[PDB]
This record gives C-alpha cells, structure tokens and sequence, in this order.
C-alpha cells in the first residue's frame, strides 16, 4: 500500500550491499587463484559458506524490517 | 576458472530469489532491480609501511 | 613549497590510501575464508602476501609514471 515504497526501497539497499560482498570475495578470491592455483577447487567451500551466511544475515535484516514496521 | 564467478553469481541467485520468496509472502511489493555481480573493471601493515618507505625514498631522489 | 612538489605528494598520498583500502580488503576477507576452513591457512596467507607484494609494486610503478610524466610535459 503506502509502505510498499519504503520496504522496497530497503530491499534495494541490501541487496546492493550483498552484490557488494559478492563482487568483493570473488575478486579476491580469483586473485588468490591466480597466485595458488591449487586453490581453485579447495577454497569455494569457504567461499560457498561465507557467501550462504552472509546472504542469510541479510536476508534476516529484511524480515526484522518488515516486523518491526508492522508494529503499531 | 569461472568455478569462482559461477560460485559467487549462484549464490547471488539464490539470495535474491529468498528475498523474492519474502517480499511475495509478507506482504505484496514489487521488483527489484540491483544487477548482478561483475568482475572487471593476518598483519597487513608491514606492507603498508613497506609501501610507506619506498615511496617516500622516491619522493627523495625526486628532487 | 612548489607546485610540483605538491603534485608529488599528493599523488603520493592518494595512491597510499587506495593501497591501504586494497590491503584491508584482501585481510578481511581472507580472514573469513580461513575462518570457514583453517586448513587452508597456510596456502591463502601464502597467496595473500603474493598479492599484496605485485601491488605494492604497481604502487610503486604508478607513482614513478606520475613523476616521469610530469617531468615530460609540464
């Protein structure tokens, strides 16, 4: 309704942000490689857990958005 | 050698999708639009200082 | 002070910041990784100090192309 703008508009935040984290570990990430290549295949669990977990928290963020917002 | 950007662009799928998942369900909204990631254009300050003291040699012999 | 000498240390001072952006970076999220799979400590400190050295010199190279460039057309 009238909310629809500002929960859209925070949803557009964090996932500038988590695009952010992602742009950031995969670079560094292939830098790593490109030094070690033995990395390659060893290091994406890391990088697979990191990422989940973050996106998780994230994820989290929105939804104590909405709940706090609908409090009244 | 994409392993790391395929990872990375999978992940970011499947958490836009869940905030898709969440937005649907509580309550209505509509479609975001942040692209997807790009890739292209312990003690860290040893090399800082490193860094620090070469050009500060530059900067001497400069003049 | 010169004009020059300004240009210098300035330059100087703005490619330090972006280094030490780039090396935070780099600790933060190699600490992560590690935390999520130490076994790999070793071999990403090992690629760390790699990347943080080849930059540490196009630093280098970067200020001496802003010298040799203004010392060729100024």
């Amino acid at each position: 309704t009238t909310r629809s703008k500002a929960i859209a508009s925070k949803t557009k935040e964090i996932e500038q942000v988590y695009r952010q984290d992602c742009e950031t570990f995969g670079m560094v990430v292939k830098m790593l490689i490109e030094k070690d290549p033995s990395l390659e295949k060893s290091i994406q669990f890391a990088l697979r857990q990191n990422l989940h977990e973050i996106g998780e928290r994230c994820v989290e963020e929105l939804k104590h958005f909405i709940a706090e917002y609908d409090t009244s | 050698s994409e392993t790391t950007e395929r990872t990375v662009l999978g992940e970011y799928n499947l958490f836009s999708r869940k905030i898709e998942e969440i937005l649907k369900q509580k309550n209505v909204s509509y479609v975001s639009t942040v692209s997807t990631p790009i890739f292209s254009t312990a003690g860290v300050q040893e090399f800082v200082d490193g860094l620090h003291e070469k050009l500060n040699t530059i900067i001497i012999k400069a003049s």
